[PDB]
Parts: structure tokens; C-alpha cells; sequence
């Protein structure tokens, strides 16, 4: 006489459970190791789901547990093969084997994906600085070009700019200096010209080759420090209480931001929480247990993703109450179950081998598109604006030599 | 003789006889011939002025 609970990678119900019903035929994590743990240690057993359908709890006045405590303490049932975090209030009444698995509290985060490419995008393949230094070295030779040509002859300051501007846009050029210091520079700048465009060319190829997408945020220590992007809990739980009773600095300043945040940034349910991941954009990471997390993450549609270590350590255990003679024929099938190989194997076939997607396929799947008018209208725009301006200086100029 | 894989035949897959054209999308060709006209008319424009 085992509890249980319904858990989906845990105990689950399989197709047609009304054909295949009972401890006879169940689905589950949890089920292989109370078939496991039997097969080391031969008993008896019954699998009797819980009927609360929740995890042990107190109430102050009532001072009575439920679920698969309740379900301990009264002798209703012999142990628990479930998902119990380990704790002090439950350990004090239940006898906690050693941890079968250890977590945390995850970062839920939705999969980086491409964004829309921004206006202004053609000059991704350089730097800013390299961009501003173009700017001033242009400006810069055309000065030099003009101070040499007026010591020692129609390179005046307007037509050496536009001697520069032509050299460096690959269009021909329409006079060329003939002293050897105006000769100097034009050689120079030449050179430097062809290697700009060589390079701009060159890593906009590797840009469009090999896409490499980063995640937005890494850890909580440096999700507290972004806080443009709203993190959030569920309701009320094993994560608001360890928020709110935490005093690490990080986490101290990871729940003021929540407590005091609009809209309501707490999800009613975990359901909805992903939900609400997937739906929005990369605004939003999701703070469960570290084993739901990597559940959720191989399901389909595999949008989501696990980012940074866990934040809290705590593990699961095999309860058993306290005068049992099974209590100590746990502990030691555990530990050897650990050791084994076995529970691992347990986890990995339950997890990743029943997942929905797989990272290897889709390592590079790389496919290349045309180039659409998006990424390049940021030039039409620069384009247009400078025939406008074009037109006003020519009648400013007009309106003035009118006068 | 043993299990063994079956997939489709890859086609010749011949290219298209504007296939040079791909590296840029329509939208961007079309866009180029307009701002071709629209640049050339505006330089006429600003040279003349009596
Ligand atoms: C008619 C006249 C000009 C065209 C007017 C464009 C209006 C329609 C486009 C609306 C739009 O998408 O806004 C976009 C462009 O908005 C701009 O400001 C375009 C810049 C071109 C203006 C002239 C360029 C220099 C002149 C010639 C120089 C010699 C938003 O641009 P943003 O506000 O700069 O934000 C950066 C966007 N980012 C986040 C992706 C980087
Ligand atoms: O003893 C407890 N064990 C628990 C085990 C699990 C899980 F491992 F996932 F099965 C969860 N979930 C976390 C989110 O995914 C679904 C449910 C809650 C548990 N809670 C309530 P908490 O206080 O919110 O942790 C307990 O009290
Ligand atoms: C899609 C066919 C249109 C391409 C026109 C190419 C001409 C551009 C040079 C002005």
C-alpha cells in the first residue's frame, strides 16, 4: 500500500487507462522505481494513488496532515514513491530516505530565436568606433589633402572632399593630385579604402553564413541587475516562501523588484506560466523546480529552454513512517540504486529518450534565405532623405543668389 | 543481404535561368529600378536652375 500522485513524468496515465488500470499497468518514472525498489527489496505492494491528490501541509488550527503525508502519519498507507522535497516540518513526522534526486529552482526562459533585422542594420558588420573612425579619417585626409595642395591646383576644401568621398565609394575618381605629397595621400588612402570594403564584405558573408544565437540573460545574478525583463514566480509556493524568507543579496533584490511590480508578474498556475513565456517575447522568464523545467523543455513545441544553475539545492525522497521496519530497507536500496547506474538511467530514458525534440537533428539545419527589403530598407530611408535634402540646399542656394 | 535504408532519389535539381537574382529578393530588385528613376530625375532637377 504505496501513494502516489499524478504528476505527468512521474505517474502517468496511459492510453485507454480504463483497459489498463491499477498497479497492474501504470506509466511512470515513479512507477519503474517502486518496480525497481520491489525487485531489490521483495513486498507486497498496492499502488494507491493519494486521494487528497496533493503534497503533505499543516493547517495551524486543524494541526492535521494531507495528502501523502496524512496518508503516512494515519498508517493509511505503508511509504510514498513520489516527489516529496525533502524538509524539516515533513522530516520531523515522516522518515526521509536519502535524496533519489536533487534540484532547484530553475530559469525559464523562451528559445532565442531571430529577431526582426532593425532598421539601421547595414552596419552591423562594423563596429561603431570602426564607423565613427571612417568618419573622421575621411575628414581628415581631405583636410591634409587640401593644406598640401595650397602650400605648394584646384583642390580647394569642396573639391578634395569630394575627391575622398569618390575614392572611398569605389566610383571613379575625377581629377588625381600630380605634386608627390598630394600623391602620398591619395596612395594611402587608396589602400586604406580597399581594405575597409575587403573587410565590411567579408564579415557580412560570415553574418549571413553561420547565424549564432546568445541568450538574452545567463543567471539570476545577472537577471537582478537587467531588470528589463520581467521575471516571475507562481502564486504562492515552495518559491514565493523561499523568496520572501531569503536574505542572499541577489535574491533579497529579486523578490523587492516582484513584490512591487505591475501588472500581476505571479502566475496563477504553472500551466499558464509557460504559457505566458511562450506567448510573450524574451521579456519573460519563468522560475520553477529544476526538474519540471527540463521536462517541460523536451516536450513539444520544445519553444522554451533551461538557462543557469540552480539556485537552491534541495532533493526528493521515499518517505516511510517512523516505526516502520521498512524504514531502513529503503536507505540502503536507494544508495545502491544511486551508485548502480541505475536511477540515472532511470531519469535519462523517461526524459530524453520520451522527448519530443532532439538537439542533434536540428544542430545546424542551416538554410539560407534572399535578403528581404527589410533588412536593407534602412538605406532606401538614407536614400530618399538625402534627394530631400538635396532639393532643399539647391533652393536655399537659389534663394539666396536670387538676393 | 541485411536491413537497410531507402530514401528518395535526389533530383538533378537544375537552376532556374535567373537564378543569379536570389541573393536579393524581388521587393529589393523593383525597389532598386524605382530609386534608379526617382535619383536620376532629382539630380536633372537640381543641376538646372535659370
Ligand atoms: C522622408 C524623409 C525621410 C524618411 C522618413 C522615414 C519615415 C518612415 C519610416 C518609419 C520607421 O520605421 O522609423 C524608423 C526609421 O526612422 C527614421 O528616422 C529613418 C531615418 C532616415 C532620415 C534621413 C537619414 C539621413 C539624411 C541623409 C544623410 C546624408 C525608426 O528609426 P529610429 O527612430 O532611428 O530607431 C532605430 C531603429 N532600430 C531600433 C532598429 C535601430
Ligand atoms: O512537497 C512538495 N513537492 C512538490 C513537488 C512538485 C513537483 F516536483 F513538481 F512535482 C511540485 N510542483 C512544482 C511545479 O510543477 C508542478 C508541481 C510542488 C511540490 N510541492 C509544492 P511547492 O511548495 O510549490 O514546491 C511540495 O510542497
Ligand atoms: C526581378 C527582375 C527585376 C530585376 C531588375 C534588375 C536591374 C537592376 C539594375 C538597374
Amino acid at each position: 500500500v504505496v501513494t502516489t500522485i499524478l504528476e505527468s513524468p512521474y505517474v502517468m496515465m496511459k492510453k485507454n487507462h480504463e483497459m489498463l488500470e491499477g498497479n497492474e499497468r501504470y506509466e511512470g518514472y515513479c512507477v519503474d522505481l517502486a518496480a525497481e525498489i520491489a525487485k531489490h527489496c521483495g513486498f507486497k505492494y498496492k499502488l494507491t494513488i493519494v486521494g487528497d491528490g496533493k503534497y503533505g501541509a499543516r493547517d495551524a488550527d486543524t494541526k492535521i496532515w494531507n495528502g501523502m503525508v496524512g496518508e503516512l502519519v494515519y498508517g493509511k498507507a505503508d511509504i510514498a514513491i513520489a516527489p516529496l522535497t525533502i524538509t524539516l516540518v515533513r522530516e520531523e513526522v515522516i522518515d526521509f530516505s536519502k535524496p533519489f534526486m536533487s534540484l532547484g529552482i530553475s530559469i525559464m526562459i523562451k528559445k532565442p530565436q531571430k529577431s526582426k533585422p532593425g532598421v539601421f542594420s547595414f552596419l552591423d558588420p562594423l563596429a561603431y568606433e570602426i564607423w565613427m573612425c571612417i568618419v573622421f579619417a575621411y575628414i581628415g585626409v581631405s583636410v591634409v589633402l587640401f593644406l598640401v595642395s595650397r602650400f605648394s591646383n584646384e583642390f580647394g576644401i569642396f573639391n578634395s572632399l569630394w575627391f575622398s568621398l569618390g575614392a572611398f565609394m569605389r566610383q571613379g575618381c575625377d581629377i588625381s593630385p600630380r605634386s608627390l605629397s598630394g600623391r602620398i595621400v591619395g596612395g594611402v588612402w587608396w589602400f586604406f579604402t580597399l581594405i575597409i570594403i575587403s573587410s565590411y564584405t567579408a564579415n557580412l558573408a560570415a553574418f549571413l553564413t553561420v547565424e549564432r544565437m546568445v541568450s538574452p540573460i545567463e543567471s539570476a545574478e545577472d537577471l537582478s541587475k537587467q531588470t528589463e525583463i520581467a521575471y516571475g514566480t507562481l502564486d504562492s509556493g515552495s518559491t514565493k516562501e523561499f523568496f520572501r524568507r531569503s536574505k542572499i543579496a541577489v535574491f533579497d533584490k529579486m523578490w523587492t523588484y516582484m513584490r512591487s511590480a505591475e501588472p500581476s508578474v505571479f502566475v496563477r498556475t504553472t500551466a499558464e506560466g509557460v504559457a505566458r513565456v511562450r506567448k510573450s517575447k524574451g521579456k519573460y522568464a519563468y522560475l520553477l523546480e529544476s526538474t519540471m523545467n527540463e521536462y517541460i523543455e523536451q516536450r513539444k513545441p520544445c519553444d522554451t529552454m533551461k538557462v543557469g544553475g540552480n539556485l537552491d539545492s534541495k532533493g526528493y525522497g521515499i518517505a516511510t513512517p517512523k516505526g516502520s521496519s521498512l524504514g531502513n530497507a529503503v536507505n540502503l536500496a536507494v544508495l545502491k540504486l544511486n551508485e548502480e547506474g541505475l536511477l540515472d538511467k532511470l531519469k535519462n530514458k523517461w526524459w530524453y529518450d520520451k522527448g519530443e525534440c532532439g538537439s542533434g537533428g536540428g544542430d545546424s539545419k542551416e538554410k539560407t534565405s534572399a535578403l528581404s527589403l527589410s533588412n536593407v530598407a534602412g538605406v532606401f530611408y538614407i536614400l530618399v532623405g538625402g534627394l530631400g535634402l538635396a532639393m532643399l540646399v539647391a533652393l536655399i542656394e537659389f534663394c539666396y543668389k536670387s538676393r | 543481404l541485411g536491413i537497410s535504408i531507402m530514401i528518395k532519389k535526389p533530383q538533378k535539381s537544375k537552376p532556374g535561368v535567373f537564378s543569379f537574382l536570389d541573393p536579393l529578393a524581388y521587393e529589393i530588385w523593383m525597389c532598386i529600378v524605382f530609386a534608379y528613376i526617382g535619383v536620376s530625375v532629382v539630380l536633372f532637377l537640381v543641376s538646372r536652375f535659370s
